[PDB]
């Protein structure tokens, strides 16, 4: 539809600017190791980042300007260097 | 047998399933209502205990003549006597 602002803005190029948002999920265990329980469903854990000048938690997702290292474009400094390519595999 | 409402763990889970039809008991519904009231030891339940307690609650709420709830009317909070008399009759 319409947004109200003509132009490119702070985005890279026109149209879509393609990016990949990976998420990691795992279960939340009790002191015993069994799954902690809600009223009906269960408890889930995600791994999130907080940047020093974002004041917010967000997903470690990067712009898909590089091919496979776009999660590394989110998480080269975050995850690893060589084992990062292994986890990318 | 008269059960008293608003009292404890087993009393509430019997009193909730009082006027229900006998076929409407689901083994999911049993552990659902169980783990909220047994919330201290809710994780200590296994499936064999759930099916045993479901069978027992089934065979109890079948015989609707021999059971009564106190209902915890809580506006007069009259006596046990008004409950015990009807549970006699
Ligand atoms: N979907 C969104 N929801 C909320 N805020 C957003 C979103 N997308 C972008 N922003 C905000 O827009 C601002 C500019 O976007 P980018 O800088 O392109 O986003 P990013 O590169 O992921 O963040 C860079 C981070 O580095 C710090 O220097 C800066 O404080 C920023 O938090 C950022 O502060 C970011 O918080």
């Amino acid at each position: 539809g319409r947004t109200g602002l003509r132009g490119r803005g702070s985005l890279s190029c026109f149209g879509p600017n393609h990016t990949l948002y990976p998420m990691v999920t795992r279960w939340r265990r009790n002191e015993d190791g069994a799954i902690c329980r809600k009223s009906i469903k269960k408890m889930l854990e995600v791994l999130v980042v907080k940047l020093p000048l974002s004041e917010h938690w967000a997903l470690p997702g990067g712009s898909r300007e590089p091919g496979e290292m776009l999660p590394r474009k989110l998480k080269r400094i975050l995850r690893q260097e060589h084992w990062p390519s292994f986890e990318n595999l | 047998c008269v059960v008293v409402e608003g009292s404890g763990r087993v009393a509430d889970v019997i009193a909730q399933v009082a006027n229900l039809p006998v076929s409407d008991i689901t083994i999911s519904l049993i552990q659902q209502k169980l783990s909220v009231f047994f919330q201290e030891m809710f994780e200590t339940f296994t499936e064999s205990r759930i099916v045993e307690w479901t069978k027992k609650i089934q065979d109890i709420v079948r015989r609707r003549q021999l059971l009564t709830v106190f209902r915890e009317g809580k506006d007069g909070q009259q006596d046990v006597d008004v409950a015990i008399l009807q549970a006699l009759l």
